[PDB]
RNA sequence: GGGGGGAACCUGGGGAACUGAAACAUCUCAGUACCCAGAGGAGAGGAAAGAGAAAUCGACUCCCUGAGUAGCGGCGAGCGA
RNA sequence: UGGUUCGUGGAGCCAUGGGGGAAUCUGGGCGGACCACCGCCUAAGGCUAAGUACUCCGGGUGACCGAUAGCGCACCAGUAC
RNA sequence: GUAGGGAAACCGAGUCCGAACAGGGCGCAGCGGCCGCAAAGUCCGCGGCCGUGGACCCGAAACCGGGC
RNA sequence: GCUGGGGCUAGGAGUGAAAAGCUAACCGAGCCCGGAGAUAGCUGGUUCUCCCCGAAAUGACUUUAGGGUCAGCCUCAGGCG
RNA sequence: GUGGAGCCUGGGAGUGAGGGCGCGAGCGAUAACGUCCGCGUCCGAGCGCGGGAACAACCGAGACCGCCAGCUAAGGCCCCC
RNA sequence: ACCCGGUGAAAUUGAACUGGCCGUGAAGAUGCGGCCUACCCGUGGCAGGACGAAAAGACCCCGUGGAGCUUUACUGCAGCC
RNA sequence: UGAAAUACCACCCUGGCGCGGCUGGGGGCCUAACCCUCGGAUGGGGGGACAGCGCUUGGCGGGCAGUUUGACUGGGGCGGUCGCCUCCUAAAAGGUAACGGAGGCGCCCAAAGGUCCCCUCAGGCGGGACGGAAAUCCGCCGGAGAGCGCAAGGGUAGAAGGGGGCCUGACUGCGAGGCCUGCAAGCCGAGCAGGGGCGAAAGCCGGGCCUAGUGAACCGGUGGUCCCGUGUGGAAGGGCCAU
């Protein structure tokens, strides 16, 4: 049967329009208060998946 | 950061809203922390008032 | 008038586990397997105390599509209108 | 508690085992907690072809098998054992 | 498939963060003498490999249901 | 006490002067059919020919350590030069 | 320096039990056909060929096929030879 | 038991044209090297070898395998309050 | 006369008693539901609104049920170990293993942070009441052997060490370009804008001489934002920023 798209990557994870894979930085959910304001605005930031990882991520999302 | 060295956070005195997180050693420092910091949203600086986090 | 039988099919009353989650308990397998009652050449459903945003549609059943969408989910594995 | 995509979730809707317990259109249920507004619908009685499912049975047809294949059985087989 | 960016409202060859007209992220773009061609893209066939099913084949000890 | 005949108690159940004994010649949970092609990161096995290239047994991480994901190393197509 | 060199994109892997030897160390006992890293090499996959009595990895040497032709390598030239 | 007449199995079995020593070899060789010994084929006997047969080691470890059992392991359930 | 002031008629407080409404507990009794029983039953007897049974609450609960019960490892167990930092092993780039050799971390500091200005150690000898090997003072020599919160190493006085003044850059919005690297992380960072600190200025300042002082998701809390809001306006509940 068709297959079903993984909705813990779609709601992590976004495809752009040349079919790469952005996601959001990690690091910045809690432990927050000695981090550096550097640390804490990039943290911000979305960022390209390397290459292995977006592929096979992508896979996971067959129809977007 | 220990039960004496604790987190806090920084309000500020014109709008309180809460712009910075540090710490202090409160046997050391057992009064609340007052300093000038930039607030983002009065947009020049301003005293901030150690607050519970 | 009933009783009992009929390969599957159907509805109702009950209802697992291996397995999957690379352990496992919620979760999955699955309301499946199976037990039982009943039905008939079919059975169920059916003529809105409906849908849900169209100033709208107009019983029910069944196929395609909507759509692996909306969502549900130890927001895991998966499940899924 | 069950059903639903909905696993307690803001959890409505449909169903109901326990307790309490109305009203007859100025009555009542619904539009996802709730309230107001605006609309939709008429619960607690019953029946209802057809389109749908299946293949014991009959026929037709195979880029289906050809006796270790094809049904377990081409033959006195659900037999001998 | 012909538009993307943004959690979203929304804006749109831009958009998001931002006070910014800053900086950055993600986006945005044919050969020939009008016709050719070649091409987005998409449809169908074919082939490799992946997902779901027992999924290359054979093999447990076991677990569960209904009977004997 | 032994023994014939007629009976009753069974599968997480019976029966047991107790050995986890016995319950139809293997009982720490009978047998048959079914779920079922359970699951097996394990062992075995995997069938004509010729031609070109041709590894690895390392690193990181892993309830991981004889299993994996990514990287390294092989190969094919297109491109660069 | 034109090589089964290199770089870029993508399809397909397998491998993630290594082992001997030389050198450099640690562990061990200035033990092990021991053990753990580093550089190299061969076997693995060259258990195809010559030498080493025999013998994966020591020395010689990278087997497309055929020849009752020639030159060499290591190693040998008294007989087995 | 043995010889003759009658009847006539079995496990096992890669194929066999199946000697000793000292070496070598995956470390215990009929099968490799060197050497020694040895005409061809049976019959009755003996058990040192064929790491002889049987049983995919019960020990041991490994598998995020199973099952019985325990408890102030976890989480439920019957039962009882 | 006080804040209020007077006879008299209201409404209602305080607190109490007494009659009743109504119900909460308790004590007692009754019988008829319900239960037991009695040659006899539309009845007699006994129990009795209890017990039993339905729904619901919390509890005890191997009697039973499903399971879990880590890895590394000169076999396994036992013991030790598991992330992070420093040195060595490490073969003069980087990297490099063993249950190889040695030590440390899971903090801290409101100054131990920013800037401006000033200052220079340990140690030896000599001299000096109490005063000593070493308290504080003076002189001479003394480049770094002291110091730098804590391991070790590197670094360091032409300061990163010591003292003082003013301060909060222990910034907000970003970030060219890199180090490292399987991923994900980790690290360094000029420069631009906002609003500042110190300095006459050149300038420096996005914590700390440096390398340890740490934890991805998920789930949830708090502050803000006012982005979504299931016909509509709200609301519930979410998103976003911060923690
Ligand atoms: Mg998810
Ligand atoms: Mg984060
Ligand atoms: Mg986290
Ligand atoms: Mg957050
Ligand atoms: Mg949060
Ligand atoms: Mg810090
Ligand atoms: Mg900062
Ligand atoms: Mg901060
Ligand atoms: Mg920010
Ligand atoms: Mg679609
Ligand atoms: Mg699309
Ligand atoms: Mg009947
Ligand atoms: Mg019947
Ligand atoms: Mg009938
Ligand atoms: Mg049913
Ligand atoms: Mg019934
Ligand atoms: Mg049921
Ligand atoms: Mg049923
Ligand atoms: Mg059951
Ligand atoms: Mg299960
Ligand atoms: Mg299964
Ligand atoms: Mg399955
Ligand atoms: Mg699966
Ligand atoms: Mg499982
Ligand atoms: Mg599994
Ligand atoms: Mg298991
Ligand atoms: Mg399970
Ligand atoms: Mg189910
Ligand atoms: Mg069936
Ligand atoms: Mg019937
Ligand atoms: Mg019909
Ligand atoms: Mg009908
Ligand atoms: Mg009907
Ligand atoms: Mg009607
Ligand atoms: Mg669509
Ligand atoms: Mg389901
Ligand atoms: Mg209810
Ligand atoms: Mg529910
Ligand atoms: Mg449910
Ligand atoms: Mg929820
Ligand atoms: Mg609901
Ligand atoms: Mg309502
Ligand atoms: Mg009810
Ligand atoms: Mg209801
Ligand atoms: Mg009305
Ligand atoms: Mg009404
Ligand atoms: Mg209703
Ligand atoms: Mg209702
Ligand atoms: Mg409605
Ligand atoms: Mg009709
Ligand atoms: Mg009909
Ligand atoms: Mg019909
Ligand atoms: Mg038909
Ligand atoms: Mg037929
Ligand atoms: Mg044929
Ligand atoms: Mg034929
Ligand atoms: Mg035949
Ligand atoms: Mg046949
Ligand atoms: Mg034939
Ligand atoms: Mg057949
Ligand atoms: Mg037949
Ligand atoms: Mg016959
Ligand atoms: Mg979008
Ligand atoms: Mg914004
Ligand atoms: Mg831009
Ligand atoms: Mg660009
Ligand atoms: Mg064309
Ligand atoms: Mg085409
Ligand atoms: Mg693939
Ligand atoms: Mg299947
Ligand atoms: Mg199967
Ligand atoms: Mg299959
Ligand atoms: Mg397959
Ligand atoms: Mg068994
Ligand atoms: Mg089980
Ligand atoms: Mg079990
Ligand atoms: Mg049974
Ligand atoms: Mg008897
Ligand atoms: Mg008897
Ligand atoms: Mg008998
Ligand atoms: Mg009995
Ligand atoms: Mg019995
Ligand atoms: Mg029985
Ligand atoms: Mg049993
Ligand atoms: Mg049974
Ligand atoms: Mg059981
Ligand atoms: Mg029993
Ligand atoms: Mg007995
Ligand atoms: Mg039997
Ligand atoms: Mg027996
Ligand atoms: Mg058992
Ligand atoms: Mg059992
Ligand atoms: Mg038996
Ligand atoms: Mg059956
Ligand atoms: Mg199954
Ligand atoms: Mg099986
Ligand atoms: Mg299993
Ligand atoms: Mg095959
Ligand atoms: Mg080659
Ligand atoms: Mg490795
Ligand atoms: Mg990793
Ligand atoms: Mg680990
Ligand atoms: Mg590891
Ligand atoms: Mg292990
Ligand atoms: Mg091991
Ligand atoms: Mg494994
Ligand atoms: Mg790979
Ligand atoms: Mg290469
Ligand atoms: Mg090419
Ligand atoms: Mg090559
Ligand atoms: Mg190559
Ligand atoms: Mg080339
Ligand atoms: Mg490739
Ligand atoms: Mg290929
Ligand atoms: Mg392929
Ligand atoms: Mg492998
Ligand atoms: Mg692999
Ligand atoms: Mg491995
Ligand atoms: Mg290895
Ligand atoms: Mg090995
Ligand atoms: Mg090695
Ligand atoms: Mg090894
Ligand atoms: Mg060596
Ligand atoms: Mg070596
Ligand atoms: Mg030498
Ligand atoms: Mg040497
Ligand atoms: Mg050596
Ligand atoms: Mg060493
Ligand atoms: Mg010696
Ligand atoms: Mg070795
Ligand atoms: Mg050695
Ligand atoms: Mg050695
Ligand atoms: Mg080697
Ligand atoms: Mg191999
Ligand atoms: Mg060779
Ligand atoms: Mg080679
Ligand atoms: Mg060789
Ligand atoms: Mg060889
Ligand atoms: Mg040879
Ligand atoms: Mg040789
Ligand atoms: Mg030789
Ligand atoms: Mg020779
Ligand atoms: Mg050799
Ligand atoms: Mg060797
Ligand atoms: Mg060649
Ligand atoms: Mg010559
Ligand atoms: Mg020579
Ligand atoms: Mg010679
Ligand atoms: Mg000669
Ligand atoms: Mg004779
Ligand atoms: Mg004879
Ligand atoms: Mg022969
Ligand atoms: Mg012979
Ligand atoms: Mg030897
Ligand atoms: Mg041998
Ligand atoms: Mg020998
Ligand atoms: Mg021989
Ligand atoms: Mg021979
Ligand atoms: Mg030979
Ligand atoms: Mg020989
Ligand atoms: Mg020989
Ligand atoms: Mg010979
Ligand atoms: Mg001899
Ligand atoms: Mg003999
Ligand atoms: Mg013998
Ligand atoms: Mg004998
Ligand atoms: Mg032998
Ligand atoms: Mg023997
Ligand atoms: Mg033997
Ligand atoms: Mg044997
Ligand atoms: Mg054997
Ligand atoms: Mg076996
Ligand atoms: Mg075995
Ligand atoms: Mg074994
Ligand atoms: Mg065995
Ligand atoms: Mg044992
Ligand atoms: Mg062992
Ligand atoms: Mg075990
Ligand atoms: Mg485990
Ligand atoms: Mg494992
Ligand atoms: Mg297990
Ligand atoms: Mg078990
Ligand atoms: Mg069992
Ligand atoms: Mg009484
Ligand atoms: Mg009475
Ligand atoms: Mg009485
Ligand atoms: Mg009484
Ligand atoms: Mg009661
Ligand atoms: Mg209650
Ligand atoms: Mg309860
Ligand atoms: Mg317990
Ligand atoms: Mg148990
Ligand atoms: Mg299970
Ligand atoms: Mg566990
Ligand atoms: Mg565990
Ligand atoms: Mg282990
Ligand atoms: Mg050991
Ligand atoms: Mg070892
Ligand atoms: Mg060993
Ligand atoms: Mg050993
Ligand atoms: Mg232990
Ligand atoms: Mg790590
Ligand atoms: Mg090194
Ligand atoms: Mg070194
Ligand atoms: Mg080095
Ligand atoms: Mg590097
Ligand atoms: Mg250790
Ligand atoms: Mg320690
Ligand atoms: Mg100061
Ligand atoms: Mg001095
Ligand atoms: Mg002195
Ligand atoms: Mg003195
Ligand atoms: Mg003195
Ligand atoms: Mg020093
Ligand atoms: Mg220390
Ligand atoms: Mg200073
Ligand atoms: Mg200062
Ligand atoms: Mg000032
Ligand atoms: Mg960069
Ligand atoms: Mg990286
Ligand atoms: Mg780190
Ligand atoms: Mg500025
Ligand atoms: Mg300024
Ligand atoms: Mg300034
Ligand atoms: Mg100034
Ligand atoms: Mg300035
Ligand atoms: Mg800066
Ligand atoms: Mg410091
Ligand atoms: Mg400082
Ligand atoms: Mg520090
Ligand atoms: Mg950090
Ligand atoms: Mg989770
Ligand atoms: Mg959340
Ligand atoms: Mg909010
Ligand atoms: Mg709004
Ligand atoms: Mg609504
Ligand atoms: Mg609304
Ligand atoms: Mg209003
Ligand atoms: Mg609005
Ligand atoms: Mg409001
Ligand atoms: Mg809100
Ligand atoms: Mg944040
Ligand atoms: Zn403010």
């Amino acid at each position: 049967p068709k297959m079903k798209t993984h909705k813990g990557a779609k709601k992590r994870v976004k495809i752009t329009a040349s079919g790469k894979v952005v996601a959001m930085k990690t690091g910045k959910r809690h432990l927050n208060w000695q981090k550096s304001g550097k640390e804490i605005r990039q943290k911000g930031r979305k960022f390209v998946l390397a290459k292995p990882e977006a592929e096979r991520i992508k896979l996971l999302l067959p129809y977007e | 950061a220990s039960e004496v060295r604790i987190k806090l956070l920084l309000e500020c005195t014109e709008c309180k809203r809460r712009n910075y997180a540090t710490e202090k050693n409160k046997r050391n420092t057992p009064n609340k922390l007052e300093l000038r910091k930039y607030c983002p949203w009065c947009r020049k600086h301003t005293v901030h008032r150690e607050v519970k986090i």
